[PDB]
RNA sequence: ACUCUGGUUUCUCUUCAGAUCGCAUAAAUCUUUCGCCUUUUACUAAAGAUUUCCGUGGAGAGGAACAACUCUGAGUC
């Protein structure tokens, strides 16, 4: 690759592709060599590749390393960013206490050598708040019950998508909250032009059996 | 209050430096009084 | 606690509603330094006064260490001398204490 | 204004002369009321100081100088015509001082200062034992007398022996430095003059004599000056100086008749303005204005003492009595700075400063231009007049007699050699002259010598401008982006040439590692760079200090490396040094270069070394400097010895080597007593392959080093803090913090500050100064410079702990994650191989 | 007019003894370490805000400098850490403790220490070494290492001759009212210079520049930190364009004919204003 | 092993230019000497007992003690050293031999397919075509006649371009080794010399880049010498005698353009404008298209160019609110016609380029005759061919550059690209925008 | 020791702002982001650019008031 593109200014990682949502310590490890041996990755599979049939862009594309610098391993999978980390590489007082994580055994050892925390994309969360956008934008004349039974359908399909990275990202917990308050406060207003002082939680949860919106939601509202 | 109220003097409501909030006031009726000014000549004219 | 504050603060480092008055979780004086949290007064070695503090009370608070220090370093007339003005300034406080609660 | 280019010509009347200060304030003050008294357009403001030596703005802004200013005028006297004075203003920070080293070549004389409040400094200590090691001569100057007068309030007599006291201590210091006959200094022997700097109040013994003559009388001031000056006391019924001091209450002549008349004067001024009341000013022979009355209090009495007070003419006649003219200075100069020697025909014509003769100019100082796109070389024209356009061959600090290429032709511009107004309206400047020449700066880094083309084709270059400070810190540099990278690095080159102390070095692992004395220091050349040796944005690291590596047991087994050609084996065996050489080498005491018989006694005088150890063929590190020293102990019974004659440049450049990257960080080793046990080579000089010594020999050390007990060093910074009485326990308390020792704690005499001398390491020193400071709440100031290596606890090798990425590590285990941590970041391997 | 006062020395002197009850004794600026205005503003102009310094908005996102991806040289792996990088190393030094300075401001590095003795019995001479000045060494010093003159053999001096400054009182009593004086807080530093407005004097203002009240509640350090805040915020945006044509429209409404003049109490004054706004 | 001495010449551990050695076998410049120096180290370190002199370029003969090259290997010595003479340049003017390189690559030269920067690479393509010209290469490979010039120190223009044409020169020089050459030094050198315009950090306009290399090259051998007429400035310098008519604003009535007249505000004043380049501006984009709706291209034909007689003389527009008459007429033709068809233009909102096709054939031409007829008779070899043309690609936010050039009397009219070295057909060449042509009198 | 030297308080009027206009400090509008977000009054909080607003200085002009007392430098004094 250094033959093929000279880097002797060490700008390979000026602009380097990396997941932001990942904290600081397990994002990426940008040394040269990993660095280097992704550019010359990508190179290769462009080469292998012809441009006119198809084509690998660097500016959408994404490349994780594991090796004695860089610990962990970045995947996008189906718009769920995971990264696994094995357990035989670093303790970091290992313990079993929050559900976001995924114990990976092997056929042989049958002991848990590896672990998968899981999040909500990006690109997932900013499509789901895209829909809720959508949602609320065709509140003009809708009916209540129409509005509050595609926020269900909203809930219900990003849940049962993809329960255990809802629990995980907490920013996807702030935000489906937030949009949630949105949706709510639309309901009030289409209700008066005021703001309830109280907003009884009454008339928003029961089912619309019992004659009631019947939101089903993912916060914590204590009656 | 702190300081007046720092030793001796007691800890009641017996402090006397309104010069500090006065200029404080002073200085924000300042800023504020050229909207008034502008609002009670709009009253004052026809095209209000 | 201390050890784990500076952890932590390394890894911090590295890795309408009105409102009637100001709030207290807007304090940025909490140093667990104990160097930088305990800082020592400057009494400017007997010569600090600060401008609200009392008087009477600063001097009560003071450390003393420039006024023993003084007083050891005074010599017997600049110890009578001393005498003779704290005598002065007894009397004079004696005489305003008599005007108050007379 | 042409009679400052007449007075150059003559070589007489030119008095090379260099500044020093407690802080750069006090010796500014100084150098701008110099400049106000020859330049009446420049007036000092009411609100502050004009402070015309502090060009850059960074010192403008932080209120330290940061580059030495060599800017003055021609100056008058009271007994002689003027003198084209010609001073280097420089910082008077612990660490800038490294700068102030570049004027110790610049010029023959030093003009110290002390402050009188202050008194001894540990700065001013420093560039007077360095000054006296630098062969110059000395002057003193009581600095800020005002503030005995007015801060402190002392009674006359209590502030003259408060003087005579620091008097007493400089010379003391003086004469423990050096050994001449002149080291007396006195204001009757007229190297002590009392200059507040502020108001304009400077005066000698001889100055206040001239003013008593011109009041009243014809007394010869000469004898007054050398009468009144100690405590001869004076007798007024006999009116003479009296020693045996008859008046039972009379106060000495110096404190009679100096002392008393400022204090007077002072006291009028400031006590009311009644006080100075226009009878009085009468009765000093002053007639202010009713505008110059109307003034405050400060400006009041500056324009009273400059007034009163003459014009500075004191201060020159003191520095013509003593200060010599180039010419006469030229000799020692010629003998100490040249590494040529003064017997050569040109160096012997460079000691009678012939303008006429060859050419030999010495640029060691380094000056951006307005624009920063180019540079200008500062230096004094030792033999020669340069003219504009005159190409000449600029020998850089490198150069040597064996290899020409290490020197380039370049020609020179304008020359700008008058400073004081910052004009390059000078064409060509006489020998013994400081000359700014441009255009020569691409050739030259910094201490190089020029020289005429073809007029002389041996002489050789002035020797390497050496520090009292070592720089310690060291400091990465990236981008925020490698596309600018080269772009950044023309900045570092911008800071390699401006600044002598900073060394840049790109460091194997691609990271450019800057090196300075001080966080100040470090900072400032960051702040140089980026605002203007290279804009780019700069991104750092965390300061690090360089350690060394050093060995407390001697080796165990006997380690040998065989050459490849037929297999020629060199064993040896490292010692740890003995107790006290390293410093003794260090300091230049002993060299390579001296006598076999001469090194022989002096090691079995002082150091009771065998004769047959110190006949042995001696390395003493890199330029002999080097504390590890190489001992050629091989047996004569052995037929090597006609070899080793053969191989001994070869072993001495693997020593060096060694000594420059050691097996452990690759860092400097120090006090390493290497002995060479022997060495089998085949006689044939097809099997002395030179490449294949060097990697042997340093392979050698490496495992001696690693055979013998391996420890790392840390440089211990003195650090001479000076705080208030109260806070003084608290000081001790930020030395309890940051791992600091206490080594001495005196109150300073008539002051009521206290002064401590502590020795902080170096990892915990970075901060030292802002921690004590905010701790104290604003009132305790320190000073740090590198005083010592000092082993580190632990071992560097030892199977340790490993220690948590963000958390202090247990004092045990320093050296090995130091040495990790080290190792990894130069980029050579981490783990530390016995077998290598 | 009363716009310029020309006074004197000790009407300084007894002005400043009635006011050292509302200033400090503070007299060196080295007091003002960390807490000039110059610190705060390069505490502003980063995300770091010092213990005694109010937090602040950062004026961008900075998200460049948030949170940077781990580098060849940034890992923490070979980054020693002796002591923590606090605000105080990077406000000392912004140029070197700060990845990425940018638009930072310069801070003033050290003043000379305000050796200085107050006052303390006006009966007592003012040139006096008081007892805090440390002593020195009284050395008999029988040794003559410095130069020597003749003994009754020159110098003869004539008697019209005198020490100049003569039949003048050394010490006077108003010495060290005028030696206080000349180390005053600004407002008496001067001798005479000209007034300045009722409510633009900030007595409070030496207050809080102070370094803090110490021993008081958490309120109080919350109310100090807010208002420094605020006094910052005030003294960065401070530029007038106002070129004005000092076109006096109060003394022009005056001139109008629609308006009188008149003398009257101040109390009535208040109660006219109050009925002309009912 | 790897030949780097197309990046800039510094020290691999000093970062100094001054007795910068470089590595024979490993590779690396090192500012050290042979003895207790860094290239000492290095040599101690990486075995190679060889190392080529700063500026001699004398591979060490012993590790350490002399430094004396060998003939033998005098392939990267040529390379690094372009001294072919006006003798040797015939042979190099003799491009139908094949000059293959070291590598067995096609020197191609003034067309070497060198590699060029992320961004701003019609920069390079800019100076490439310059380079394509062989007088140019024959000036550059006249480092006697170059270095005759004075060099002001105070400026940094002169070693900016010294060092551009020493790499161009070496780059047409048929002593190289590998046909991609790092433009890293010529990119520094450019973004430096022009105080960061046009820098290879973003993408340039090639006619904003081709002026500025343009004017820096006539200050480079122009200034306080006699010779004011730079050889750059002269081989393409120009004259238009445009007589400029300051006719009156369209909203003056017919009485005031009357008065107008009677003033003389519509005389036409002549400009004698330089005209270092001709700008061709295409006519208007089709809003609407009307034969095939898919797309629209009207192909401009070549007498628009030479329309600049007449048409150019007819222009009576200006963005002022007088609209200025041109009446633009070029007096002399230079020898070099540099045409640029600035099809990027800012509109209201956004500036966008015109797709017109060039339709410009490549054969003799006569707008000189057209522009002046009494100057054919100067004007003797007016059949001028397009030389090299370069033509822009992609959208103008994210686009590149694609150029041919053909050899001087060799006609090979091949494509400059790197991948495209051989591509001698037009193939629809005037289809595309072309961003610029060059052309010889001949 | 000799000749000329000649006001400062003030009131307004008209300009120009350098100078921390001011050793104090507001407000309005617009602009970009941040909390945004429920429409404007509004906000939160910072940056950027204006404007008004409290004030001030320089300089010039015109009357009143001390205009006759000169201050003061120059005038070899
Ligand atoms: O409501 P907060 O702002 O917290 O302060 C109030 C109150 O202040 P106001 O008078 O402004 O309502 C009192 O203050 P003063 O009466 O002193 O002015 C009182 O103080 P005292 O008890 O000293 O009278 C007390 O403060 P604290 O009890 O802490 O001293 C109390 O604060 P809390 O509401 O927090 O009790």
């Amino acid at each position: 690759y250094l033959t093929e593109h000279p880097d002797p200014n060490n700008e390979n990682i000026v602009g380097y592709n990396n997941k932001k949502c990942w904290p600081r310590d397990a994002r990426m490890r940008l040394m040269k060599h990993d660095v280097n041996l992704g550019r010359a990755v990508f190179w290769d599979i462009k080469n292998r590749l012809p441009r006119s049939v198809t084509t690998v862009q660097w500016e959408n594309s994404f490349v994780s390393v594991y090796s004695k610098d860089n610990p962990n391993l970045l995947f996008n999978m189906c718009g769920f960013e995971c990264r696994i980390l094995p357990k035989c590489r670093t303790s970091y007082e290992e313990f079993t206490h929050k559900d976001g994580v995924w114990n990976l055994q092997n056929e042989v050892t049958k002991e848990r050598t590896a672990q998968c925390f899981l999040r909500v994309d990006d690109e997932s969360m900013q499509r789901f708040h895209n829909r809720v956008r959508q949602i609320l934008m065709a509140s003009g004349s809708t009916t209540f019950t129409k509005i509050v039974n595609k926020w269900n359908t909203a809930l219900i399909g990003l849940m049962t998508y993809f329960r255990e990275a809802v629990v995980n990202t907490q920013e996807l917990l702030d935000l489906l909250v937030k949009c949630e308050n949105k949706i709510q406060t639309r309901i009030k207003i289409g209700l008066n032009s005021k703001m309830p002082s109280r907003f009884p939680p009454v008339v928003f949860y029961t089912p619309k059996e019992l004659g009631g919106l019947g939101m089903l939601s993912m916060g914590h509202v204590l009656i | 209050y702190y300081r007046f109220n720092t030793g001796p003097v007691g800890k009641g409501p017996g402090c006397g430096f309104w010069a500090a909030g006065w200029r404080v006031w002073l200085f924000f009726m300042r800023g504020i009084t050229p909207l008034l000014e502008r609002w009670l000549g709009n009253l004052l004219a026809r095209q209000f | 606690k201390d050890k784990s504050k500076e952890l932590h603060a390394i890894k911090e480092r590295y890795l309408r509603k009105f409102v009637f008055e100001w709030d207290a979780s807007e304090d940025t004086s909490i140093d667990y330094n104990p160097l930088y949290k305990e800082r020592h007064q400057v009494q400017l070695l007997g010569r600090g006064f600060i401008a609200g503090i009392d008087l009477k009370q600063q001097k009560r608070e003071q450390s003393r260490f420039y006024g023993d220090l003084m007083e050891k370093r005074r010599t017997l007339e600049e110890k009578e001398q001393e005498e003779a003005r704290l005598r002065k300034l007894r009397k004079k406080e004696a005489k305003q204490r008599w005007d108050d609660r007379h | 204004m042409d009679f400052l280019a007449d007075l150059m010509d003559n070589s007489e009347l030119i008095r090379n002369v260099t500044l020093c200060g407690h802080l750069h304030h006090g010796k500014t003050c100084f150098v701008d009321c110099l400049i106000e008294q020859t330049h009446p357009e420049i007036r000092k403001r009411y609100d502050q100081d004009l402070c015309y030596t502090d060009i850059l703005f960074t010192e403008q802004e932080r209120g330290v100088g940061i580059k030495s200013t060599p800017v003055t005028v021609v100056l008058p006297d009271t007994k002689g015509k003027s003198y084209l004075f010609n001073i280097m203003d420089t910082p008077g920070h612990v660490n800038f001082s490294d700068e102030v080293t570049a004027g110790l070549r610049i010029s023959d004389g030093v003009v110290l200062f002390i402050d009188a409040a202050e008194g001894v400094m540990l700065n001013t200590e420093r560039l007077i034992k360095h000054a006296v090691q630098e062969r110059l001569a000395v002057t003193v100057c009581i600095n800020k007398i005002d503030r005995l007068i007015l801060e402190l309030k002392l009674p006359p007599t209590d502030a003259y022996y408060k003087l005579r006291h620091i008097v007493d201590e400089v010379n003391g210091l003086i004469s423990m430095y050096s050994t001449d006959e002149n080291l007396i200094l006195s204001p009757l022997l007229g190297n002590v003059c009392f200059s507040s700097s502020q108001y304009s109040i400077c005066f000698t013994l001889g100055s206040f004599a001239k003013i008593y003559a011109d009041t009243f009388g014809d007394i010869n001031y000469q004898e007054f000056a050398k009468r009144l000056w100690g405590d001869i006391y004076f007798n007024p019924k006999t009116r003479k100086f009296t020693k045996k001091a008859p008046t039972s209450s009379s106060q000495r002549s110096f404190v009679e008749f100096i002392l008393e008349p400022l204090y007077k004067i002072l006291a009028q001024v400031v006590g009311d303005v009644d006080t100075s009341l226009p009878r009085t000013l009468d009765e000093l022979g002053i007639h202010l204005t009713k505008e110059e009355l109307k003034l405050n209090i400060r400006p009041l009495l500056r324009l009273v003492c400059k007034k009163f007070f003459g014009e500075f003419t004191g201060f020159v006649d003191m520095c013509v009595q003593h200060i010599p003219s180039p010419k006469v200075g030229a000799k020692p100069k010629i003998e100490h700075t040249y590494t040529g020697g003064v017997d050569s025909d040109l160096g012997e014509a460079m000691s009678d400063c012939d303008p006429d003769g060859p050419l030999m100019c010495h640029t060691t100082k380094m000056y951006s231009t307005d624009d920063g796109v180019q540079f200008h070389a500062f230096g004094r024209v030792l033999s020669g007049t340069i003219h504009a356009g005159q190409p000449v061959k600029v020998l850089g600090e490198n150069y040597t007699l064996e290899d020409e290429e290490d020197s380039q032709i370049c020609t020179v511009g304008r020359l700008w050699i008058s400073v004081a107004r910052y004009h390059i309206e000078v064409n060509r400047v006489p020998a013994g002259n400081w000359v700014l020449i441009e255009g020569v700066d691409q050739p030259i880094v910094k201490t190089a010598t020029i020289t005429e083309p073809r007029g002389n084709e041996e002489a050789q270059i002035f020797r390497p401008l050496k520090f009292n400070t070592t720089s310690v810190i060291k400091i990465a540099v990236e981008p925020v982006n490698p596309s600018e990278l080269p772009k950044m690095l023309d900045g570092l080159r911008k800071v390699n040439k401006s600044y002598p102390s900073l060394t840049t070095k790109v460091e194997e692992s691609g990271e450019h590692v800057i090196l300075g004395t001080g966080e100040l220091y470090l900072d400032c050349v960051m702040h140089d760079l980026r605002k203007m040796y290279s804009e780019i944005d700069i991104k750092v690291a965390d300061p690090v200090v360089t350690f060394c590596e050093t060995v407390v047991e001697t080796s165990s087994l006997k380690c040998f490396a065989e050459t490849p050609n037929k297999k020629n084996k060199i064993t040896m065996i490292a010692e740890p040094l003995e107790k006290g050489l390293a410093e003794d080498i260090e300091n230049e005491v002993v060299q390579i270069t001296w006598n076999r018989k001469k090194l022989g006694e002096f090691f079995q005088t002082k150091y009771d070394w065998d004769l047959l150890a110190a006949r042995s063929i001696w390395a003493f590190g890199p330029d002999a400097t080097g504390p590890n020293i190489l001992v050629d102990d091989t047996l004569p019974s052995e037929v090597d010895k006609a070899l080793l004659g053969s191989v001994k440049d070869s072993i001495v450049q693997g020593f060096q080597w060694g000594t420059r990257e050691g097996p452990l960080c690759d860092e400097l080793i120090r006090n390493v007593k290497f002995k060479i046990l022997d060495a089998v080579v085949a006689q044939e000089p097809l099997h002395r392959g030179g490449g294949q010594i060097i990697p042997t020999a340093r392979r050698v050390v490496y495992s001696a080093f690693l055979m013998a007990t391996p420890r790392l060093m840390e440089p211990y910074y003195f650090v001479e803090v000076q705080a208030p009485a109260d806070c003084v326990s608290a000081v001790y308390t930020v030395l309890a913090r940051r791992r600091g020792h206490v080594t001495q704690d005196a109150p300073i005499p008539g002051s009521p500050l206290y002064t401590i001398k502590a020795f902080i390491p170096a990892i915990d020193s970075f901060g030292f100064e802002t921690d004590l400071r905010t701790h104290t709440q604003g009132q305790a100031f320190s000073l740090s410079v590198f005083h010592h290596w000092q082993i580190v606890p632990g071992d560097p090798l030892d199977k340790s702990i490993v220690i948590r990425p963000l958390e202090p590590q247990p004092a045990p285990h320093l050296a090995r994650e130091f040495m990790i941590k080290t190792r990894r970041r130069k980029g050579l391997s981490e783990d530390v191989s016995i077998s290598k | 007019t009363y716009q310029r006062w020309q006074f004197t020395l000790p009407m300084m002197s007894t002005l400043y003894r009635l006011a050292n009850q509302l200033l400090t004794d503070l007299v060196d600026d080295n007091y003002f370490y960390l807490f000039d205005l110059k610190a705060f503003f390069t505490s502003k102009a980063l995300n770091m805000a010092i213990p005694g310094g109010p937090k602040f908005e950062p004026l961008v996102r900075d998200i460049n400098l948030q949170d940077e991806d781990w580098n060849e040289f940034n890992d923490i792996n070979k980054i020693i850490i002796r002591q923590p990088i606090r605000t105080e190393y990077k406000i000392a030094f912004p140029y070197l403790y700060n990845n990425l300075p940018h638009h930072v401001h310069l801070t003033w590095y050290h003043t000379p220490n305000v050796v200085f003795i107050k006052t303390e019995d006006p009966d007592l001479p003012a040139f006096y070494f008081d007892p805090l000045i440390n002593p020195i060494s009284h050395r008999h010093s029988v040794k003559s290492q410095e130069p020597l003159p003749d003994d009754d053999e020159e110098f003869e001096l004539p008697e019209f001759v005198e020490p100049f400054l003569k039949d003048t009182p050394l010490y006077t009593d108003n010495t060290a009212n005028g030696i206080a004086l000349l180390w005053a807080p600004r407002p008496f530093n001067l001798r005479s210079g000209r007034t300045r407005r009722a409510l633009d004097i900030p007595l409070v203002k030496n207050w809080y520049r102070e370094h803090c009240p110490a021993g008081q509640p958490v309120k109080v350090r919350v109310s100090y930190q807010k208002l420094l805040k605020y006094y910052v915020l005030n003294a960065l945006k401070h530029r007038p364009p106002k070129a004005q044509k000092k076109r006096y429209l109060f003394r022009s409404f005056k001139a109008t004919k629609f308006f009188q003049s008149t003398k009257l109490d101040w109390v009535e004054v208040g109660l006219q204003v109050c009925r002309q706004g009912y | 092993s790897v030949l780097d001495f197309d990046f800039e010449k510094l020290c691999s551990i000093s970062l100094s230019h001054i007795n910068a050695y470089a590595c024979l076998v490993c590779g690396k410049y090192f500012q050290g000497r042979g003895l207790k120096s860094h290239a000492y180290i290095h040599s101690v370190q990486f075995s190679h007992h060889v190392f080529l002199n700063l500026h001699t370029l004398k591979f060490y003969c012993l590790p350490d003690n002399y430094e004396i090259i060998d003939s033998s290997l005098e392939d990267i010595t040529y390379v690094l050293k372009p001294t072919f003479t006006k003798q040797q340049i015939a042979n190099l003017d003799k491009q139908a031999k094949l000059s293959r390189a070291y590598d067995g690559t096609t020197y191609l030269p003034g067309i070497v397919g060198l590699n060029n920067i992320k961004a701003n690479d019609y920069a390079n393509a800019v100076l490439q075509a310059l380079s394509n010209v062989p007088p140019l290469r024959n000036y550059f490979l006249e480092e006697d006649n170059y270095k005759n010039i004075k060099r002001p120190p105070g400026d940094i223009m002169f070693l900016l371009v010294q060092r551009f044409g020493e790499l161009m020169r070496k780059l047409w020089n048929p002593r190289n080794f590998k046909a991609h050459v790092s433009p890293h030094e010529m990119l520094q050198a450019v973004v430096l010399c022009s105080k960061k315009t046009f820098q290879i950090t973003k993408q340039g306009d090639g006619v904003d880049f081709l002026s500025w290399f343009l004017n820096a090259l006539h200050s480079a051998l122009g200034g306080t010498k006699k010779k004011k007429k730079t050889i750059v400035t002269d081989v393409f310098q120009g004259s238009m005698r445009i007589f400029t008519k300051k006719l009156p604003h369209p909203d003056l009535p017919a009485e005031e353009k009357e008065q107008l007249l009677h003033n003389d505000e519509y005389q036409e004043t002549m400009v004698e404008s330089t005209f270092m380049y001709l700008t061709l501006d295409l006519p208007t984009a089709p809003l609407y298209k009307d034969e095939k709706e898919q797309l629209i291209i009207p192909q401009v034909p070549l007498f628009n160019i030479l329309a600049k007689f007449n048409g150019i003389t007819e222009k009576e527009y200006k963005t002022y609110k007088e609209n200025f008459l041109k009446r633009f007429q070029l007096t002399k033709l230079p020898p070099y016609l540099i045409f640029c068809i600035k099809r990027f233009t800012k509109n209201n909102f956004f500036v966008e380029k015109n797709p017109t096709i060039v339709n410009f054939p490549i054969t003799n031409v006569d707008l000189r005759e057209y522009l002046s007829e009494e100057v054919q008779a100067v004007h003797k070899n007016t059949t001028y061919d397009l030389i090299a043309n370069i033509v822009h690609d992609g959208k103008p936010s994210e686009g590149s550059y694609r150029i041919h050039v053909l050899h001087h009397g060799t006609g090979k009219w091949y494509e400059l690209q790197d991948l495209q070295v051989t591509d001698i057909l037009p193939q629809m060449i005037t289809l595309s925008e072309a961003y610029i042509q060059i052309w010889k009198r001949r």
